[PDB]
């Protein structure tokens, strides 16, 4: 049989740099291959870069032209490497491998996709608009003979259902009628995604371009839909396999249901004269096969101690050691505004959060802070939003009035592409486990502010109209920017009064926080400088006593603990709750006062990093909720 | 035949769901009704379809399963705990008690 | 059918800049048909440079775009006044805002015509992204569509999560806008809120506000209709010269602030505390250093936060 030269010196150069790199004396190919065999991976990456200096890029750009003949021969090079320094990975429970090539010099837009390049290395970018369902691909087919039953393996397939033609040993004639060992072949992994063009390649004027990229074997499920995702992999041509006689009558020669382009009615070069097609005309179209992906646009205590360095796990247990460190986080919250220190408590006290409970009956009660701040215009109410949303994992921002459908709840609309019901995403379903950050809270809907009223005490949503019928989830903690009725606060009405929302809905917000500004000589000067020391030193302006890493590694540490309540707290919490109502005299007070009281204590707690609540803390609570009533 | 969709609770908020086809079998038809929310444990399956190797443009299976038990979870959220396909059903010691 | 300057280009752009009064000149330029108006043409000038922008890692983004509204007696020459700076300005959009689709100024998820597919099309504010976005008829925009030119005023970016689809754009553009009142005047007596019939937080968040005042002089009357008709009578303005400048001062140009601008702002902002806003030293301080980058320079000083002030003094006058 005829074979390769070149092929082998390919081959023969990959084994080279496997075995050799070691360019840290580390052997990182090696240390890769073994941390494969101690996880039971499937997959190798090999850096451009890496083989960029072998051969003064001889081995580098060879395979790079040529990816699609070379890649046989790097897989038997691999295969015997694999052999000779770890048998282990020769067999499963053998693993189909994959090379995975990254950090190409140069990238394409889809606009340079050129026939010219087919059979490549390439890199592309674009952002994801629809992905499909992980499918099975036939990889190493096998087949039992009808009348033998002889059985044959490994028999190749390009594009589509290919059985065996001669027979194997014996003395059988046979040309088809066979019969598939479904067990026995090997199935790969299967998915396609639609990409198009970036905002910025788009021309002043344009219709943008699309293609179709094939993710294969572990690739699957890591591009999806609205991000921005960087591809690298061959390019590839898919020819129409319906004229290339499929078995099946299922094909029916081209079956349609729309109309195809009469401008490109043969005008789309279709080559003939093969005997498979007979006198029928193949056609041919680009598309892309990837094999690597980028993309460009747990409170447990002993598992989360696991991950951090030594360095790290250090200078957090040197943190929580000093007795001032409760007030010093509240001044790293939002250090690029001046005052509203309340605020500041406010808001970590809100990211820290309280403990979730179940009952045995099955009710569940809840653990999530909402905090709404109201002031007359020009307060720096919409700065801590913004801060929440750009700190906050999972938080999201929205306005009172939203143009969606599904302004801030849910609705429910027919699919795009099925033949059923679904349901789109509101604001408080996008923030499930997160902060929602509401602004303009006072010009929001009627059919809203009744629909919150089951989110922010049972938090969930219940629908049920001529589609669907579902009960949605909207476990999301609520911060509210609210300004006064008639434009000014006024300093000897209530806070009823002079805001607009109702008794119920008053009722459900742990915190009310009312900032005003006072103009005077003074305060307006130390105001203005310090917001113009800004604008020309960007970073030297402000000097927090914790970095924003810093912070967010305390926080996640500190919310591993679960405080309980002492005998004493108990005691202390029943009194304050027997003098809040008595002062109260009920038309503000309620149960979920003290449930409030509650939260904020345990929320306390978990700030100083103790596992028992003391009523210093139900004491701070009280005067908590005592300043905003 | 019945069609299954994701529900939407398990369902990631904003993403398009899921679904796949399950086949019935004697002593299980009409136990679950359009609208209802059901687990089923079954056998996962795959078939040679030609239309879908026709426009895909690669040899894909499609896949279906065959279902084997089927429980009822419409309402139901006492599925953290307890035992069985039906918890609302009672055993001869259980009436006696 | 039907970038890249040379050296020469630059030599003659340092000796035009190197001009006594860069500022009228180009006062001028803009709208050679309209006059009078001078101050609005000067605030149209100051917002095609921009004031410089920075987005530094703990405090965010700063934003660094100046929103202009025209609005007053019915029959002033506003449209003109837009449809002038739309050709200056490199890129850039001019839609109404009378109706529409109410995210046609963003993104909205749209079946394919050609093929059953779906595509994602970008709207106008994301099609006018670092450039000038001008706005016709601002007073029949939908109360529903409004809200989105909030979020576009306020954090520049544009959220669309429909289809299977979550993602975000940049808006990052600057809105000059024109209206009309209720009515066949704007009497002053009257405050502005109940002529323009547009929100108090949506005109507040305006950094220029004009007002155009058409009162029956016989002066002015008869100045007016020489002009326009030695106009129609058949019988110091660059051409191409604004683009590159422009383009020159916009895309190399990035203004500092020193402590000249400190002692200046500060006192200024007091004095004028003597109803201002905090939004009001946030406005001054980007006029000043979109002056500063006009008369070409790399750092403000005194004449800049002057200019500005006076600039925004005088819109308080109106
Ligand atoms: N430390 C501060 N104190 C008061 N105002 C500030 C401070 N820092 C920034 N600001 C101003 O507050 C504005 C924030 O918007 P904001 O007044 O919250 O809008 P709204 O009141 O409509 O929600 C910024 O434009 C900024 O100019
Ligand atoms: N100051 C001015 N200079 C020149 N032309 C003017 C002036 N004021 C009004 N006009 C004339 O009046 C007309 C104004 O129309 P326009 O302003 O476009 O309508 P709208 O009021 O809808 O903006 C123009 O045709 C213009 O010739
Ligand atoms: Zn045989």
């Amino acid at each position: 049989k005829v074979d390769d030269v070149t092929g082998e010196k390919v081959r023969e150069a990959f084994e080279q740099f496997l075995e050799d790199f070691s360019v840290q004396v580390e052997k990182v190919y090696r240390a890769q291959i073994e941390f494969m065999k101690i996880y039971d991976l499937n997959t190798i990456y090999i850096d451009y870069q890496h083989l960029s200096m072998r051969e003064n890029g001889a081995l580098a750009m060879a395979i790079s032209e040529q990816y699609y003949r070379f890649l046989p021969f790097l897989q038997k090079g691999l295969r015997r490497v694999v052999r000779k320094y770890a048998p282990e990975l020769l067999n499963t429970s053998e693993r189909v491998f994959q090379i995975s090539f990254f950090n190409l010099p140069t990238v394409h837009r889809i606009r340079d996709i050129r026939s010219e390049k087919i059979g490549s290395l390439l890199s592309i970018s674009g952002t994801v608009t629809r992905t499909s369902e992980v499918r099975p691909e036939l990889y190493k087919a096998s087949f039992t003979c009808d009348m033998c039953r002889a059985i044959v393996d490994n028999v190749e397939q390009s594009f589509k259902y290919t059985e065996p033609t001669f027979c194997p040993n014996p003395s059988c004639e046979n040309r088809a009628f066979w019969t598939l060992n479904v067990t026995r072949s090997r199935f790969l992994d299967w998915q396609k995604v639609r990409i198009q063009e970036n905002a910025n390649e788009i021309p002043t004027g344009s219709m943008p371009r699309t293609l179709d990229v094939i993710l294969r074997g572990d690739s699957v499920e890591r591009a999806k839909p609205g991000d921005r995702c960087k591809f690298t992999g061959v390019e590839i041509v898919v020819p129409d396999v319906t004229q290339l006689g499929l078995p099946g009558v299922k094909p029916s020669s081209t079956l349609d249901t729309r109309g195809i382009s009469k401008t490109t009615e043969g005008l789309n070069s279709g080559v003939t004269g093969l005997r498979s097609l007979g006198v029928r005309d193949l056609t041919y179209k680009i598309s892309f096969l990837a094999c690597h992906v980028i993309s460009i646009g747990e409170r447990d205590q002993e598992v989360f101690l696991n991950s951090l360095s030594s360095d790290e796990i250090n200078e957090l247990k040197e943190m929580v050691k000093d007795e001032h460190i409760y007030d010093k986080l509240v001044r790293s919250i939002a250090p690029a505004v001046f005052g509203h220190e309340a605020v500041k408590k406010g808001i970590l006290l809100q990211m820290l959060g309280g403990v979730h409970k179940s009952t045995v009956e099955g009710i569940k009660l809840r653990g999530d802070i909402n905090i709404c701040v109201v002031g007359d215009p020009s307060t720096s109410k919409s700065q801590f939003l913004k801060y929440v949303v750009g700190f906050a994992p999972r938080s999201v921002y929205t306005s009172g009035k939203a143009s969606s459908a599904a302004g801030l709840t849910a609705a429910v609309v027919r699919d795009e592409e099925g033949g059923d019901y679904t349901i789109e995403a509101g604001a408080l379903m996008l923030a499930d486990n997160g902060i929602c950050c509401i602004d303009e809270f006072d010009k929001m809907d009627i059919s809203d502010q009744v629909a919150i009223h089951e989110a922010m005490e049972q938090q969930t949503i219940s629908i049920a109209k001529a589609g669907i019928h579902a009960t949605l989830n909207a476990r999301t903690s609520i911060l509210a920017a609210a300004n006064p009725v008639g434009g000014r606060y006024n300093r000897k009405l209530s806070l009823r009064g002079n805001l607009n929302m109702t008794a119920p809905i008053m009722s459900r917000f742990d915190l009310f926080f009312v900032i005003l500004d006072d103009c005077n000589e003074k305060i307006d000067t130390e105001l203005a400088s310090h917001i113009v020391d800004l604008h020309m030193k960007r970073d030297e302006a402000i000097e927090p006593p914790f970095s924003a890493e810093q912070l967010r590694r305390y926080i996640k540490y500190a919310r591993t603990f679960k405080p309980i309540l002492t005998k004493e707290a108990r005691s202390y919490l029943v009194e304050k709750y027997k003098e809040l109502r008595k002062d109260d005299a009920s038309y503000r007070i309620t149960v979920r006062q003290l449930e409030s009281m509650i939260r904020l204590s345990e929320a306390i707690a978990r700030a100083n990093c103790v596992d028992e609540i003391t009523p210093s803390f139900i004491a701070e609570a009280y005067d908590l909720l005592r300043q905003s009533i | 035949r019945v069609t299954l969709q994701e529900a939407p609770g398990t369902v990631p908020p904003g993403r398009l769901p899921r679904h796949r086809e399950v086949i019935l079998l004697a002593d299980l038809v009409d136990v679950s009704k359009p609208g209802e929310e059901v687990e089923v444990t079954g056998i996962y399956k795959n078939n040679y379809d030609g239309n879908l190797n026709a426009k895909n443009g690669f040899p894909v299976f499609a896949t279906i399963i065959e279902a084997n038990s089927i429980k009822r979870r419409e309402g139901n959220t006492a599925n953290e705990g307890e035992e069985g396909l039906d918890v609302f059903s009672w055993t001869e010691e259980e009436e006696r008690e | 059918k039907v970038r890249q300057i040379t050296d020469q280009d630059l030599a003659k752009i340092r000796e035009v800049a190197a001009r006594e009064d860069l500022y009228s000149l180009l006062a001028r330029s803009i709208a050679p048909s309209i006059y009078e108006l001078e101050d609005v043409k000067k605030g149209i000038l100051l917002q095609l440079f921009g004031g410089t922008n920075k987005t530094f890692t703990k405090g965010g983004r700063y934003r660094g775009d100046i929103n202009i509204l025209l609005c007053g007696d019915p029959s002033t020459s506003k449209s003109q006044i837009l449809q002038y700076v739309h050709k200056i300005t490199p890129r850039g959009v001019y839609t109404s805002g009378k109706g529409s689709s109410a995210v046609g100024l963003t993104a909205y998820i749209t079946r394919d015509v050609d093929t059953k597919q779906l595509v994602l099309e970008s709207g106008a504010l994301v099609l006018s992204d670092g450039g000038v976005c001008c706005i016709d008829e601002f007073d029949k925009m939908s109360d529903s569509t409004r809200s989105v030119l909030h979020e576009v005023m306020e954090q520049q970016t544009i959220s669309i999560a429909k289809a299977g689809i979550i993602t975000t754009l940049n808006a990052r553009s600057s809105i000059l806008a024109s209206a009309n009142p209720i009515g066949s005047r704007y009497n002053p007596n009257l405050p502005v809120t109940e002529n323009i019939d547009l929100p108090p937080p949506l005109l507040s968040r305006f950094d220029l506000v004009y007002l155009v005042l058409d009162k029956v002089d016989e002066k002015n009357d008869r100045e007016l209709a020489k002009h326009l008709t030695n106009l129609y009578l058949e019988d110091v303005l660059p051409v191409e010269f604004l683009t590159m400048y422009i383009s020159y001062a916009k895309e190399h140009i990035h203004p500092i602030i020193t402590e000249a601008a400190k002692t200046e702002l500060v006192r200024a902002y007091v004095g004028m505390r003597k109803t201002a806003t905090t939004r009001q030293l946030e406005s001054m301080i980007r006029l000043a250093e979109a002056h500063a980058k006009m008369k070409l320079k790399n750092v403000v000083e005194l004449e800049d936060v002057q200019e500005a002030v006076r600039l925004i003094r005088s819109a308080i006058k109106d």
